[PDB]
Formats: structure tokens, sequence, C-alpha cells
């Protein structure tokens, strides 16, 4: 669950919008900007910085 | 657009560019009459908390050049009174990908505010032809947009050759747009914009639009774009144009 939400990788896609995003980087501890397609993207997928520092605080890689 | 140049001033006075609110440029979009634009429903769906269908979240840039200069003399700013994502759009395979527009206040003509001409519903972009993608998207796949509006000259795929790279996955509403060696591509950034045909007297017919991809620019990775003559009718019933 953390597992989709946090420690997933960020996914782009196939779709060729620029939505600036989020995603949590679990070897920093620290949430980080991506650009996604629009399309099928994972959890790890947050509008707002702050979100996705809220979503993900303390999590490590297992 | 992956290996294009930087575009003449002026040079696509139809390529329009949608912010989303507090997000910046999104999608590209073209102008099509006063009050009309055509782009990819994909850009429109509600997602993480926002209204991307919402049309009062968005304003539209046309005749713009350059993404740092949105205040050029020229450049004029529209924001939506309505968003139309195509009935029959679907969001896991990406069919029906086309949206419509409706300016809250129409656009006023000039020599970079300028409509692209629609194709009839029989009018067939053969395979071969070059034809133009433009757009502030990436330069390179997981990479960054451009400031400078970017064209790249592209090539029209037969549908058999374009089924065939991507298996059980192409419908008769997309076309592959682009070269198997890859090189010339749209890209992140770059959906909704216009694939922009120069036609017999010169004048510029709208192909398609940019819709998806696997990455960009990849060898035997065309770009998918929406078929435009398909959509002629709907366009009209939907706007009068
Ligand atoms: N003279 C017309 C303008 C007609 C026009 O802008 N045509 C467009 C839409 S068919 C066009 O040729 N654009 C594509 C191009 O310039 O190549 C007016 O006063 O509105």
């Amino acid at each position: 669950q953390t597992e989709d939400y946090c420690l997933a990788s960020n996914k782009v896609g196939r779709c060729r919008g620029s939505f600036p995003r989020w995603y949590y980087d679990p070897t920093e501890q620290i949430c980080k900007s991506f650009v996604y397609g629009g399309c099928l993207g994972n959890k790890n997928n947050y509008l707002r910085e702050e979100e996705c520092i809220l979503a993900c605080r303390g999590v490590q890689g297992p | 657009v992956v290996g294009g140049t930087d575009a003449d001033e002026g040079e696509w006075p139809w390529q329009v560019s949608l912010h989303a609110l507090g997000q910046g440029h999104i999608c590209g979009a073209s102008l099509i009459s006063p009050n009309w634009l055509v782009s990819a429903a994909h850009c429109y769906i509600d997602d993480r908390g926002f209204r991307y269908s919402d049309p009062t979240q968005w304003t539209a840039f046309l005749g713009l050049h350059d993404q740092s200069q949105r205040s050029a003399p020229g450049v004029q700013e529209r924001r939506l009174k309505r968003i139309i994502s195509h009935p029959f759009f679907n969001d896991f395979t990406f069919d029906y990908d086309i949206a419509l527009l409706e300016l809250e206040k129409p656009a006023e003509y000039s020599s970079m505010v300028r409509p692209i001409c629609l194709p009839d519903a029989s009018h067939v972009f053969p395979a071969g032809k070059a034809i133009w993608v433009t757009g502030w998207g990436h330069t390179q796949y997981g990479g960054t947009g451009a400031l400078i509006l970017q064209k790249g000259e592209i090539r029209v795929i037969q549908q058999t050759t374009c089924e065939n790279l991507l298996p059980q996955q192409i419908t008769p509403r997309m076309m592959c747009v682009g070269f198997l060696s890859g090189g010339v591509d749209s890209c992140q950034g770059d959906s909704g914009g216009p694939l922009s045909s120069v036609e017999a007297d010169g004048r510029i017919f709208q192909a398609g639009v940019v819709s998806w991809g696997d990455g960009c620019a990849q060898r035997n990775k065309p770009g998918v774009y929406t078929r435009l003559p398909l959509f002629r009718d709907w366009i009209k019933e939907n706007t009068g144009v």
C-alpha cells in the first residue's frame, strides 16, 4: 500500500500531456517533481509537493 | 518535440497553449474558428483532486511564441467557456482521443492568430506525405519542455504498418506519423496540438491531434495521432464550424 503510493517508481505513461506532478523517492526520503503524460499512472503521483510529503512520511525501502 | 527546430515567429498561428491553474502548460490545441479550439480528450479528465474537465480551470494562450514571453505584443489570453470530450473517448485504449474547447470570448484574428483549415471526411492524408508537428513539449522523453515553439517534419505511415508496430492497440481513429528510425516525434507537453499539412495551394490543413506514444522518438515507436477527417461532422454538429 505504501508499496504503491511511496515505493513505486514514477510512471510517465504513453499520453503526451505535460502534467507537473510529484513522486516520493524512498532512497532519499524526499518528494521530487516529474512530468506525467495524463494516462494510466500509478499511485506514486501527487498534485502537490505537500500531499506527496504527507502520504509518504516515515517510509523506507523494505 | 524531439529532434525539431525553433519555429519562426507566427509560423503556426493556429497553435495554442493550454495552461491549467497553478500548473503551467499542460497541452496544445489548434484554433479552428473565432470561438473554438480542437484538442485531445485525455488532457481534460479529472484526476488527483483537480477538475481538468472544468473549463474555469484553464487559460488558453493564442499567438504565443515563447513560454517565457506570455505578455509579448499580439499574444491573446483567453478563458474557456466549455469543454466537450468526445462521448466515445476511452481512457484505457485512448480511442476517440479528441476534444472541443469553447473560448469565453472570440479570438482576434491577426498575423499571429489565425485558424487552421479542417479536412472533409473523405480527404486522405496519403501515407508517405511530409507533415508538421508543433509544440512546447519535451525535446527528449523524460526531459524538459521548450520555451520556444518547436516544429518537426514527420511522415504519414500506412495503417497496416502502424498496426504491426503496435499490435492490438491501433484503431481506425488513430494514425502513425513519424519515422521507423525515430529521431523526430512529438513528446509530453505536445498532446492536443495539430498536425499541420501543406496542401495543394500552400494552405495548411489539420491532419491530426497529438495523442500518445511509446516514449518519444524511439525506433519503431512513431507518434500516434487522432485522425481529423472522420470527426468533421461531429465538429460541425457541436460548434457550427
Ligand atoms: N479572410 C478570412 C480568413 C480565412 C482563413 O484565415 N483561412 C484559414 C482557415 S481555412 C487558413 O487558410 N488557415 C491555414 C493557412 O493559412 O494555411 C477572414 O477574414 O476571416
